[PDB]
């Protein structure tokens, strides 16, 4: 029930840096928002929320929850 | 270990000040009991108060009625310390009318059947020979304090001006504790509550209403369990 | 300003008030709160208190133990401890793994344990513990009873005498300047030095006069706010 | 008690007192220096008499006096007229009908004045203690009685005006028939397009309806279609009506209209000018800066209910709490000294045949037998010495039933209103003048 | 005039003895009236039974050592006052405990008389080295709240007898915190959270029932002044 609901220490050890984490959650949040705005096209490349979602929610909040599970993977190019 | 049931005893020190005491209460419990009783008695007691007025030839509280040395805003303040009691659950109009020179007092306001004013001596304003005062008052009943901002409900009636209302008829409350004469190490305490109220209602039914409110709240703990 | 003052009152030894119910043994920290509610025990008083499982004892308590013919590991099971009820209350705010702290907390030691927590513990625990300290600190600052009054600020009794002695000392220099034996510039330097010594002497007399339990000294000794020279010029002379 | 204050905080205290707003019912300070009366009369807000006569006709708007020769002069009292900073300068009337007057005596009371004495604030019951952190770092705690009983509340009169200027395309019209508006928005507008007197307004409401004469509109195809569909008329006008500024409320009190065609003189171009006076009654709320006389100031942080306030042994809830942590560091113990003398002024004192040393200086002064509520004056550098205040505190009159609620030290017993259990040690308490 | 939303006590159990209780929307300022009054009565008014004096053979009050047992008197006094007993005799009752040989004496091996029940036989009282020689009798008494130990001249009649502090209340501690909640666009509504931790004898939800009943009668005593009505439900 707060911003601090996914703890930061668990998130930090997954990404090994701090600046890496913010862009990584933000890139994912951009994707999931873009998925919700298909409105009927149903393009294959986009992927929806992996975890369950509240009736109203912020896409960035969903993204951070996915990192804590650790299912999502990031790679620098 | 000893079983002794609580007992309330009452005594009158004044027509609107009274002492109530409970003799046998548990140790370290007298202070807490009196405070719970005080907090309820001060906060929520039903009473009645003026919630709006109307003056002829006046469209807001800032202007002045010709002939009266007291300004309309001063009349709003001065009316606020009038004390009334209303049995009707619905709003009731009250009428004040005065011509000629003299001191307009709360006595002059005509009360409809079932609403009685209790401080006739209170002064509203002073009129010279040329003045003329004619006022309508609206009495409602409620509890607590409600600001004028929520009191405004009629928009087309420009003549009406609302006033904040103080319903609670209790003036102050004071509790003390001591130690009982009964011979134990525990030293059971005897709470003593002093209640002072306005002339609207007796302290007996006032503290009765306080007891009424609390038993529903404290009953909720027990009945919802088991 | 307020939190640190509250915790200082909460964790301090006896004689700060009348230490009722001091020097006794209590079954658990819960029972001490029961005694406190009845008014027999007071918050600042040395008492023997038991302790539930999992609470780490002091770092120097790890080698010693209770008397038994068997090896024991007192680090996370029951153990009595010589402390005050307030210190027991204060430690419950800190996380469970943290070793017990038994000294008066002040400000320097308070900053230390927050710094210690930030090093050895995750971020979330540090943020949560400060909120617990805030709530406890504010609650006990109210109950601490610091105030200000005309009788709280006690002028040094000796002061009046001390100032007069220096004036007589001063006045010979004024006298021996009237006869021309000393230049004014040298006189100004010598007088400033004489006056500077006087301010320290009246400070020391005042510092001895004040009792440790009064409000004005308590909120400076604790590190809450203020400084000694500020307290000096409210009761003793301001000086040069 | 200026001498007890630091020079730095006294600077702030003297500067603040040029910012106190007038209140609905002004009250003279319970304790304060004698110069406040002279400062009022010499300044021009209080209305004094130029003759020694008999009042003949008392009324709110005007007062008539008659001198011994027979000449009548009628002072016309200002009533709710805006100042430069937007505060009332309402004038009260203090004299009764048949009172005799002497030259220079005060006939009409002014804004922030009481009986001809200066009065910039009220005198509240203050207690010094930290209280749950709501008065941490200079913030203030106020009992809800003050909002309820209108103790700290001030009128504020705003004035805003518009001009109907003649431009190249045509003139602007002050009119009710504004285009593309609903029916209920222009409900309180009068006939000619001016809001009626007494019409409560909110943010965004239309005060005076005004419409621009013309615009050159190059309509897009969709707008062209819409004009055909809705059976509209463009009306060759756009709305430019004066509206209530954002974050503003108030009851309209007066409108002035100046017309070119009338005898009234206007600037070039302006056919019509209208000014509207919107007045509101602000109540004391959180964030509203409050302050004393000795440079102690803070924003309100919380307004507790009357029950939650820490009350006295006789049930009287303290009207305001103040942090003690502020006082030693800022070096203004004058405010504590004022508090002690304020308690003595509120509850009187008796010294009769006591023959005491501190009393002896006072005995020629006459300040030995003092009734409750009466004012006392301590000049700015010949004020009462600390021996007198210590002594006076020892012998305060029992207010009711025979007990003195404040101890000789100047501190009293406080029953916590919330938890109920008494606070462990006494608390300093008294009456302080708050602006 | 009627209350807009009726409150409702709810239960949350975290252990077989500790539980937490939440009160739904309540009238402003009522979180503290109800909250602090509930805490005191639940801690004090509820009756129960616990020991009140102990008697060990062949020891003096000042003679703090006891032969044949590794532990001292203070740890023995502490452990015994911890023990919970349910009694219904309503008069003082004596309980005997005689054990010999080396080992560990527990609450199970005590033999209770009729009408006295020991709830927690697991508790460890003392450790014995060599020949045990442990014989000790204690006095159970039904009581209310908490009372400090006092000298009733029991030391004069027999030097071995000593008093002990007694915990009659089944509840160990109660911590209440009040927070604010927002209901129908108003946030001036107080939610009360009462955490109750109680000893093994009584179940905490039943404890609040006994505490609740004691308050209703005590405040129903004010109804007798006059019959009055208030908007409810």
């Amino acid at each position: 029930e707060g911003i601090i609901n996914p703890p930061i220490d668990e998130l930090l050890e997954a990404t090994d840096s701090k600046y890496s984490l913010v862009i990584y959650a933000a890139k994912r949040a951009r994707q999931i928002n873009a998925y919700y705005s298909q409105l009927g096209e149903g393009l294959l490349e986009y992927v929806g929320p992996l975890v369950d979602t509240h009736v109203h929610e912020k896409p960035l909040s969903i993204a951070l929850r996915e990192i804590n599970a650790g299912l999502l993977t990031s790679e620098a190019i | 270990l000893i079983a002794q049931r609580p007992s309330l005893t009452e005594e009158v020190v004044d027509e609107f000040r009274s002492r109530f005491v409970i003799e046998p209460l548990e140790p370290g419990f007298g202070y807490t009991l009196g405070n719970s009783l005080r907090r309820t008695l001060l906060s929520s007691i039903p009473g009645a108060a003026v919630t709006s007025i109307r003056i002829d030839g006046v469209l807001h509280e800032f202007t002045t009625v010709p002939g009266v040395k007291e300004d309309v805003t001063d009349l709003i303040l001065n009316i606020k310390q009038l004390v009334v009691s209303s049995e009707h659950d619905e709003p009731v109009v009250m009428y004040l009318r005065k011509q000629g020179p003299g001191l307009v007092t709360a006595a002059d306001i005509a009360p409809p059947a079932g609403v009685e004013v209790h401080n006739p001596d209170l002064v509203l304003a002073t009129l010279n020979g040329k003045g003329k005062l004619e006022m309508e008052l609206t009495v409602e009943r409620g509890r607590g304090y409600v600001s004028a901002v929520q009191n405004k409900q009629v928009g087309q009636e420009i003549g009406r001006i609302p006033v904040d209302s103080i319903y609670s008829p209790v003036l102050k409350v004071t509790y003390k504790v001591e130690a009982t004469r009964v011979e134990q190490r525990t030293d059971f305490d005897k709470l003593i509550v002093d209640v002072e109220t306005k002339q609207a209602m007796r302290p007996r039914d006032a503290m009765a209403s306080a007891g009424k409110t609390l038993v529903e709240l404290f009953g909720l703990a027990r009945e919802l369990n088991i | 300003q307020d939190m640190v003052l509250g915790l200082f009152f909460l964790t301090t030894d006896s004689e700060g008030r009348s230490p009722k119910g001091e020097g006794r043994a209590f079954g658990s920290s819960a029972e001490a709160i029961m005694a406190f509610d009845a008014g027999d025990l007071t918050l600042q008083a040395k008492i023997d208190i038991r302790f539930p499982v999992g609470t780490i004892p002091p770092r120097g308590f790890e080698p010693p133990a209770r008397e038994e013919g068997e090896p024991e590991w007192q680090q996370g099971d029951t153990f009595t401890l010589k402390t005050t009820l307030g210190r027991a209350l204060f430690n419950e705010l800190l996380p469970e793994d943290y070793p017990f702290v038994d000294y008066e907390v002040g400000k320097k030691q308070l900053s230390e344990i927050v710094n210690d927590l930030a090093e050895r513990y995750p971020k979330v625990i540090v943020a949560a513990t400060l909120d617990n300290l805030k709530a406890a600190g504010f609650f006990w600052a109210t109950r601490s009873g610091v105030t200000v009054a005309i009788s709280d600020i006690v002028v040094p009794d000796a002061k009046k005498e001390i100032v007069k002695g220096y004036e007589g000392q001063d006045e010979k220099v004024q006298k021996q300047y009237e006869r021309g034996l000393i230049t004014k510039e040298e006189r100004t330097q010598e007088l400033i030095a004489i006056w500077t010594k006087a301010t320290n002497e009246v400070a020391e007399a005042m510092n001895d006069n004040f009792p440790k339990t009064n409000p004005v000294s308590m909120m400076v000794n604790s590190g809450a706010r203020g400084n000694m020279m500020q307290m000096r010029q409210i009761a003793g002379m301001r000086g040069l | 008690f200026l001498e007890h204050d630091d020079a730095n905080r006294a600077l702030m205290g003297a500067n603040m007192m040029r910012q106190a707003v007038p209140l609905i019912k002004s009250e003279s300070p319970l304790v304060g220096t004698g110069m406040e009366y002279r400062s009022a009369a010499d300044a021009g807000d209080v209305v004094k008499a130029e003759k020694a006569g008999v009042v003949q006709e008392v009324s709110a708007d005007y007062i008539t006096t008659t001198n011994d020769d027979g000449t009548y002069i009628t002072y016309r009292l200002a009533k709710f007229s805006r100042s430069n900073q937007g505060t009332s300068v309402n004038q009260k009337v203090i004299v009764a009908e048949g009172d005799r007057i002497i030259e220079g005596q005060v006939l009409a009371d002014g804004p922030a004045t009481e009986n001809g004495e200066m009065a910039l604030g009220k005198n509240l019951l203050v207690a010094f203690m930290p209280w749950e952190g709501h008065n941490y770092e200079d913030a203030i705690i106020l009992s809800q009685r003050l909002v309820q009983d209108d103790v700290l509340s001030s009128i504020h009169i705003e004035e805003h005006e518009v001009d109907a200027r003649d431009t190249k395309l045509g003139p602007e019209e002050i009119t009710r028939d504004i285009p593309n508006v609903s029916e209920e928005v222009l409900a309180d507008l009068d006939e000619r397009g001016i809001i009626r007197i007494g019409a409560e307004v909110v943010a965004g409401d239309i005060l005076v309806g005004k419409v621009t004469p013309k615009g050159e509109t190059e309509l897009t195809p969709e707008e062209r279609l819409l004009r055909a569909i809705f059976g509209e008329k463009a009306r060759e006008v756009r709305d430019t009506s004066l509206k209530v500024p954002h974050g503003e409320i108030g009851k309209v009190i007066g409108v002035r209209v100046f017309d070119r065609e009338e005898g009234d003189e206007l600037p070039p171009g302006v056919n019509q000018l209208v000014r509207v006076y919107v007045a509101q009654k602000r109540k004391i709320t959180d964030g509203d800066k409050l302050a004393g006389r000795h440079g102690n100031k803070g924003v309100i942080s919380k307004i507790n209910p009357i029950e939650d306030m820490p009350f006295l042994e006789d049930g009287t809830p303290v009207d305001i709490i103040l942090n003690p942590l502020a006082v030693p560091s800022r070096m203004n113990p004058g405010q504590v000294l004022e508090i002690h003398l304020g308690w003595l002024a509120s509850r009187g004192w008796d010294v009769s045949g006591l023959a005491e040393e501190w009393a002896q200086r006072l005995q020629v002064i006459g300040a030995d037998k003092v009734e409750p509520g009466t004012n006392v004056a301590t000049p700015v550098f010949d004020g009462a010495r600390e021996d007198e205040l210590a002594g006076l505190l020892q012998h305060t009159i029992p207010n009711r039933d025979g007990e003195r609620m404040v101890l000789p030290s100047g501190k009293a017993r406080l029953f916590d209103g919330r938890s109920g259990e008494p606070f462990p040690e006494p608390i300093s308490v008294g009456y302080m003048y708050i602006l």
